[PDB]
């Protein structure tokens, strides 16, 4: 049911997660967060995409949710090393 | 020190100490101009949102009127983005931000940042700080170095701020 | 002694580095509070990660990592150390 999902990417792609409570919205924010930087190359740090970009969610459950998308995302491209 | 500062941020009574604390911890940082501008959920009267600081009086006074919130390339970026924006030169595209620019030049608010805040209960606004350093490279080294402790400040005065300016 | 550096100066001790990696790394980086170990917890906690083989399970590293650490502040710098070092790998690979 409020179950949430990121989409596959490039490798290692997907997930099942069962989330404590409706998160999707937070999971996709977390998602085009971290593509946006991949996508628009090093112009700012990455690290500030990912804590400015979690301020913008309003609770601790879609903060965390947020995260987990956003690092996720960053695995996708990093195992691409292939 | 920081740490203190953040705590009275935390503290503080009113808007005037606040304020006070907000710019004493700006100085400190080694930036000498600060503003903070906080709107209520889903409004855009940018002239009479919560704003302190310390500002050159004389820019303040022109921005109110000349209604420059809609032609300030910081302010529509806070609108739209989490990230902070650094003040290149090339952030300023359009004929009346590159007029805009050249004022805000003469006004001493040459290199710094902006900050948007997204507010839990979805307030939105701007945190914005100018140092005054040799050049663009020396700044955005500076302010990348800095940055990390200013995002912290941004989180403790949106927090702090929004319980004072509502 | 410019003004940006005599910032610097002051915060001898605040002052953090995560060395650098193979990208245009070596960020020197003012904290609140004095937190080198937290950023070498997080920069190691990452390149264990790296070092890893066949890899995939990069938010638990994180997630265990920062929960080692008792502070807010010391849980953000071990954050930024390890993202910094996703960072630095990301760019080293075109
Ligand atoms: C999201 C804005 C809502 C609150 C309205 C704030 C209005 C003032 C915004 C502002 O002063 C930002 C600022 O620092 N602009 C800089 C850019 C160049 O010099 C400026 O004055």
């Amino acid at each position: 049911d409020l179950m949430v999902e990121i989409p596959p990417a490039d490798r290692q792609p997907g997930l099942s997660l069962l989330w404590p409570v409706p998160a999707q919205p937070a999971i996709d924010k977390g998602v085009r967060q971290a593509e946006n930087w991949l996508a628009d190359q090093i112009e700012g740090q990455l690290w500030t995409a990912f804590a400015f970009g979690r301020d913008s969610l309003p609770t601790p459950m879609q903060k965390t949710a947020f995260e987990v998308a956003f690092l996720t995302r960053l695995q996708q491209r990093l195992v691409a090393a292939r | 020190a920081l740490v203190d500062g953040f705590l009275e941020l935390e503290r503080s009574s009113g808007k005037l100490e606040w304020s006070a604390i907000l710019q004493k911890m700006a100085s400190d940082l080694g930036f000498s101009k600060i503003l903070f501008g906080l709107l209520p959920k889903d409004s855009q009267d940018y002239e009479n949102a919560f704003i302190v600081g310390n500002y050159p009086a004389a820019w303040r006074e022109h921005y109110d009127r000349a209604g420059y919130a809609r032609v300030d390339p910081t302010v529509s970026h806070c609108t739209q983005s989490v990230l902070p924006i650094f003040w290149e030169p090339s952030i300023y595209q359009t004929r009346k931000q590159h007029e805009f620019f050249e004022e805000a030049s003469a006004a001493g608010l040459v290199y710094g940042l902006t900050m948007p805040l997204h507010g839990a209960r979805g307030e939105l606004g701007a945190l914005s700080l100018s140092v005054e350093a040799e050049n663009r490279a020396e700044a955005n080294r500076f302010m990348e170095s800095v940055l990390p402790t200013l995002w912290m400040l941004k989180d403790y005065a949106l927090q702090s701020g929004a319980g004072l300016a509502f």
